[PDB]
């Protein structure tokens, strides 16, 4: 019956410290600065994940500053935060108390893949649409996640609700101010990042998202490899070798290098024959060399592949109705407001 | 490589 009380600040709320009690602590994972716990808030009985990160004594923690501003049904909610000692002696850790979500897109995808079954397309639609909304939302603040991958897509597999998490690499990108190129995880990295660009844009998240879509359709990553060399070969095998004009749009330092000379594989042969053609069309507009030619997240939400979700009679295969899909805010719609008349159907 | 140690899919 072990109960722990700390002074913590609500993640949103007013900036007023309060007493927070929790219990039933258990290890659920490990992060870069110590293990990740589950706990149960005594007040409400709700489950939270508690994650530790390093507090820099010179600047404010960027991940905390971003999470305090975010309020969206497809992004993990920051419930509280507080400071403590930790794994390394003499160190002060930031603890981020997040709403707990028990599964991820990756687990669901591996479950199907290992059974040699295709994830039913209605779930590919639901998951990718919610991912794109979360991206349109954070991108409308200038914020790029920089680490989109299936393991960062939390999932309630009963309601089909998805929530984007892990804002440890996220950054408000300012044009003309360089960024480190070494973010984003193996298999999901845009080619401009593989080339070491420091002047990239939020479209690196849309590439990563297209990689997640392709993986859901293929049952395995589309561009695997343990080095950027091997990853690039897999990209070139699908997209063909980039032209000098494309390389200049990615990283102009790379324009004159010798790359493998390979003609593009047709998109209709990248996926199995019965892949829905709208899914292939959408993929081909996300996995583009030229960063500015990729769909924006909000253009992706309005793509024809997601038309079934705007059908008034669409339901989950388990007979539940779909999660919330159309409660767009002005903020979320700000990159292009008149997509809302595709985005919000008459029945909403 | 998984986010969590435990899954209903295991
Ligand atoms: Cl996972």
């Amino acid at each position: 019956s072990k109960v722990t009380t700390v002074v913590a600040t609500p993640g949103q709320g007013p900036d007023r410290p309060q007493e927070v009690s929790y219990t039933d602590t258990k290890v659920i994972g490990n992060g870069s600065f110590g293990v990740v716990y589950q706990a149960k808030l005594c007040d409400s009985g709700e489950l939270v994940a508690i994650k530790k990160v390093l507090q820099d004594k010179r600047f404010k923690n960027r991940e905390l500053q971003i999470m305090r501003k975010l309020d969206h049904c497809n992004i993990v909610r920051l419930r509280y935060f507080f400071y403590s000692s930790g794994e390394k002696k003499d160190e002060v850790y930031l603890n981020l108390v997040l709403d707990y979500v028990p599964e991820t897109v990756y687990r669901v995808a591996r479950h199907y893949s290992r059974a040699k079954q295709t994830l039913p397309v209605i779930y590919v639609k639901l998951y990718m649409y919610q991912l794109f909304r979360s991206l349109a939302y954070i991108h409308s603040f200038g914020i790029c996640h920089r680490d989109i991958k299936p393991q960062n897509l939390l999932l309630d597999p009963d309601t089909a609700v998805l929530k984007l998490c892990d804002f440890g690499s996220a950054k408000q990108l300012v044009r003309g101010e360089p960024n480190v190129s070494y973010i984003c995880s193996r298999y999901y990295r845009a080619p401009e990042l593989i080339f070491g660009a420091t002047d990239y844009t939020s479209s690196i998240d849309v590439w990563s998202a297209g990689c997640v879509l392709a993986e859901l359709l293929l049952g395995q990553p589309i561009f695997p490899g343990d080095s950027g060399v091997d990853q690039l070969v897999e990209i070139i095998k699908v997209l063909g070798t980039p032209t000098r004009e494309q390389i200049r749009e990615m990283n102009p330092n790379y324009t004159e290098f010798k790359f493998p000379q390979i003609k593009a594989h047709p998109w209709t042969k990248v996926f199995r024959p019965r892949t829905p053609p709208e899914a292939i069309a959408l993929c081909s507009r996300l996995l583009e060399y030229t960063p500015t030619a990729r769909l924006t997240p909000l253009e992706a939400c309005a793509h024809s592949f997601f038309d079934e979700l705007r059908d008034p009679n669409v339901k989950l295969p388990n007979g539940r109705d779909t999660p919330a899909l159309f409660n767009f805010t002005t903020q979320e719609l700000s990159s292009n407001p008149p997509l809302a008349t595709i985005l919000i159907p008459p029945h909403a | 490589s998984f986010r969590f140690l435990y899954s209903r899919f295991c």
